[PDB]
């Protein structure tokens, strides 16, 4: 039970990290893309 | 500004990882 909730919270944190990182890279490209 | 935002975001993601591990530990203890 605890391992599944651990993996689920890890997936949520990883999703937040990945989405924010991709958005940051998009804004950066756009800075170089005006 | 974008660099600062990205570093704040990296910090936030690491903190959320620590929070996920802590919530998992509390759930395991409550089991």
């Amino acid at each position: 039970a605890l391992l599944n909730i651990e993996t689920e919270f890890t997936f949520l944190r990883n999703r937040l990290y990945g989405k924010k990182l991709l958005k940051l890279n998009e804004h950066e490209e756009m800075i170089q893309n005006e | 500004h974008l660099n600062e935002k990205k570093r704040k975001i990296y910090e936030a993601k690491d903190m959320f990882d620590i929070g996920s591990e802590s919530s998992t530990l509390l759930l395991h203890d409550a089991s």
